[PDB]
């Protein structure tokens, strides 16, 4: 009642259930569906499931460790920009605020009534996450390695020039189930557009 | 002085019949003899704890925050045995001292007494640690019938106006002291050089009355004009020009 | 947004958190108001002196017509034997409302360089042109001491008026609508014990009439 | 810890005579005379040359000359060094750097 | 640790007891021993004691009335420095801010596992209070005219002597009283400067 998780039904439930998909009420005003709040939600199946992951999808356990981390650092920096403003922010954190906002409309949002997002398989889910984390890992090197010396990438370089590759990322979710093996090729093709532009 | 006093050792049923024994002699001395009685009910907050023990002795249910539901009647039975009558010239005046716990005025003992009584007097803790002896805070403490109680026929002509100015100059005195720490002691304003020295004289010379120092209402306003020797004329905007011209030059 | 668990002793904690944040704004309001009053009268002092130098730079440059008209041309002699400076700057520190303030101090020292200039024709139309431009540079370092004082205040009034508006619109209405939640959660347990105690009051009577 | 001046021809000969000029043969001179046939780029680099120098405290420049390099001094939003706008013998000080309020 | 004045075992206690030494958890997080905070604590036994005080320890009562003043005048200023920053706000109130830090760490702090601080007698207690308040009246008149930024390490040999008075043996009867007379007259030379 009232969206309050301090309730004798819920608090007696969470001592029994292993998974808890905590939905949020603020995530339904903004049409963010599904509204699973990624901070308070948890699962205790993970240590038991990586043995399955080391057999079929052998790259996903380091993926969610960084995918949960980029959503973790976004929440601490969201309270920063609402008090002291975004002008004094660093460049290793402004790239964090964009890819986590790029996750929140690509990955976590999912329109359940359209033909392409009503049901996505697991290769499509691991596909578009292996690119957006590699994008954050490649844009890490654009700020970290060339940190002070050269008149370097201030990422407004990236956001105005790499807008076509980001459009491949922002529209990657549009692969309807008429293509199965093509989606893995396009996952490496949009990676190959992402691969070359660090040289460019 | 007809004192009678009830220890904490004493039975708690006697703590209920103690304000009943207090006023029924104080309304024998005021409404059957023609005296002017003043009743002092100390530890009021300890009276309602003795009301909670008897109410839970006959197996009642509690009320808001433990105190029973009829406490607004039992307080009004002993607060409203006051006032003065038209048939006689006697009177009875109540000053119930009560300690609100944890500085909470939303507690049901200092809240239900704010609906029966006629204005509070606020002893403060921050003034007490600074070690002026009577810790009476002037800002959150107002007397409701203060307007009727003073005047030329009662005590003095300028008492209605020097009390309006001493509180007002203390109000502008307070934020000036907070202004001293935020900009500096000298670069602030030429106005705040003069309010800040009055606050040192209002705290120590006026409201820091000694432990045994008696002080009449005429002796009070003499200190009331000694502090208003500072702030020369036409700064004191609340005092009218008639009573200002008479008492301020001396 | 609710912060912590209700229904005992967090109300007194939040009333301590509110009272500190209530006068914390009002303390920072007086800081931002005294900074603006320092900023308002430093604007008029810029206004009244930036037109005043417009007369001095018209008076001193008029003496440039009183200048080489008599004595040749001062356009290659003075621009070819300069090595060191005669009038320099010393960066002192002012302070208002606890904010450090850069202020420039006049500092003439060391030598003369156009001591021997003219000296056979002119030299009295020169060296009063010096005095017309030593007084002009005396006024212009005072205005530079306020020009670098003007823009450093608008960087410290903006990062203060946000902290006023962060406390007033974010911190306090988060504490205020938390304190309204501890009050009702106290109340929903104070009527829960009124149902359990009244249930025993009815069960002490039914057990009594069973004995009678 | 010295003063710089851009000014003009008749401006810089008065302020050098005031005693503000210094010839650093290592780095650069602390002044720049602008004639009728000086490009705006030469005023543009020397404004950046005076801004990047540590010893420059004031940059004096005529607003009649600073009108074309207005876009560069509107990008300078630091406190030190202070840029000052002085009147010429044509078109005196009207509308420079009081526009922040 | 919790329910400070709103707890029916504590709320019924405070109506009966005369002395209440509130052990604070904020001081115990920084391991300030003893953890008694000096604001909410009280003693109703201050009128019943000055008849004993003006016989034995005639100096003590004018010290304690100002020893409690300094600990509160620092308390409001600690709410100032936390928000607006330490621009030091004054000089007549900066000396109160550091003579309180002398009190909160040398006078008030007491480690009971040592062979000297496990019991302090009263002449060792009124001795430290007389010396560390004589620094307060003398440095008050010193700013009636110098600044504590000069004074702090110019009197650094004296500020070390005030901080090291709490190390004396509880068996030094006259020798701690001469040491009280010694360290007080050394401040008299410095204020005569």
């Amino acid at each position: 009642p009232g969206g309050d998780f301090s309730d004798p039904v819920t608090s007696a439930t969470l001592g029994i259930v292993q998974v808890f998909w905590g939905l949020d009420k603020k995530l339904a005003q903004r049409k963010h569906f599904p509204s699973v709040n990624w901070l308070i939600s948890y699962s205790k199946y993970m240590r038991a499931l990586d043995e399955y992951y080391d057999k079929h999808f052998t790259e996903f356990v380091p993926l969610r460790t960084k995918a949960k981390e980029i959503l973790q650092e976004e929440e601490d920096l969201a309270e920063i920009v609402q008090l002291v403003g975004k002008a004094s922010l660093a460049e290793t954190d402004k790239i964090t605020l964009e890819v986590a906002k790029l996750i929140k409309d690509d990955f976590l949002q999912q329109n359940g009534y359209t033909p392409y997002d009503r049901f996505c398989p697991f290769y499509k889910t691991v596909g578009m996450l292996s690119n957006m984390i590699a994008f954050y890992d490649m844009a890490r090197r654009a700020v970290e390695t060339t940190a002070q010396s050269d008149n370097k990438i201030t990422w407004s370089i990236i956001r105005e020039h790499m807008g076509e590759i980001l459009y491949k990322l922002s529209s990657m979710k549009f692969k309807d189930p008429v293509k199965d093996g093509e989606a893995k090729i396009k996952a490496d093709y949009a990676q190959l557009l992402e691969d070359m532009q660090n040289a460019f | 002085v007809c004192l009678f006093l009830n220890l904490a050792n004493d039975p708690t049923i006697e703590r209920i019949i103690t304000p009943r024994l207090a006023l029924t002699t104080a309304e024998f001395l005021a409404y059957q003899c023609e005296k002017h009685v003043l009743v002092i009910l100390t530890d009021m907050s300890s009276y309602a704890e003795a009301l909670r023990e008897v109410s839970a002795a006959r197996e009642e249910v509690p009320g808001r925050r433990g105190f029973p539901g009829y406490m607004y009647t039992d307080l009004a039975t002993i607060y409203e045995r006051a006032g003065r009558v038209e048939g006689r010239n006697g009177s009875i005046t109540q000053i119930p001292i009560l300690t609100m716990p944890n500085d909470d005025i939303t507690h049901p003992i200092p809240d239900l007494t704010g609906y029966i009584t006629e204005g509070q007097i606020y002893v403060d803790r921050q003034l007490h640690n600074r070690q002026i002896y009577p810790p009476i805070n002037v800002l959150p403490s107002l007397s409701r019938l203060m307007k009727s109680a003073i005047g030329e026929g009662m005590t003095r002509k300028d008492h209605a106006d020097v009390s309006n100015q001493l509180y007002a100059c203390y109000a502008i005195g307070k934020d000036v002291q907070a202004m001293k720490a935020v900009v500096g002691e000298e670069a602030l304003t030429s106005d705040d050089l003069l309010y800040l020295e009055f606050l040192q004289k209002f705290e120590r010379n006026f409201i820091a009355q000694g432990p045994y120092e008696n002080r009449t209402v005429y002796e009070t306003l003499d200190i009331g004009w000694q502090l208003l020797r500072i702030f020369p004329k036409e700064m004191l905007k609340r005092i009218p020009q008639s009573t200002l011209s008479e008492f301020y030059p001396r | 947004r609710i912060e912590i668990f209700p229904s005992r002793m967090a109300q007194t904690i939040m009333k301590a958190r509110l009272k500190g944040a209530q006068t914390g704004r009002n303390l920072l309001k007086k800081k931002s108001d005294a900074l603006t009053l320092r900023f308002r009268q430093i604007l008029k002092k810029i206004i009244e002196t930036k037109m005043l130098m417009g007369e001095v730079m018209r008076e001193a440059a008029f003496s440039l017509a009183e200048a080489k008209f008599t004595a040749g041309d001062f356009s290659t002699t003075v621009i070819q034997n300069v090595n060191k400076a005669q009038v320099k700057i010393r960066a002192k520190k002012d302070n208002v409302a606890g904010v450090t303030l850069p202020v420039f101090e006049h500092y003439h020292e060391g030598t003369d360089s156009y001591e021997l200039t003219g000296l056979a024709r002119g030299g009295e139309q020169l060296a009063k042109l010096k005095r017309n431009y030593a007084k002009a540079v005396e006024l212009l370092v005072e205005l530079a001491s306020l020009q670098t004082s003007f823009v450093t205040l608008d960087e410290a009034i903006k990062i203060t008026n946000r902290r006023v508006n962060a406390i007033e619109h974010v911190i306090i209405p988060r504490i205020e609508r938390t304190l309204a939640y501890i009050i009702t959660e106290l109340d929903e347990r104070e009527r829960e014990e009124f149902y359990r105690l009244k249930k025993i009051q009815e069960k002490k009577k039914i057990l009594k009439e069973k004995s009678d | 810890k010295l003063i710089a001046v851009i000014g003009d021809e008749d401006t810089v000969t008065g302020f050098l005579l005031g005693g503000i000029g210094e010839l650093n043969k290592n780095r650069h001179p602390n002044f720049l005379v602008v004639e009728k046939d000086t490009t705006i780029n030469e005023i543009e680099d020397t404004f950046r040359q005076f801004l990047n120098r540590d010893d420059i405290g004031i940059i004096l420049i005529n607003q009649y000359i600073a009108e074309m390099v207005r876009h560069a001094l509107d990008a300078h939003q630091r406190s030190i060094p202070a840029v000052l706008e002085i009147p010429s013998k044509e078109h005196p000080y009207d509308a420079a750097k009081d526009s922040i309020l």
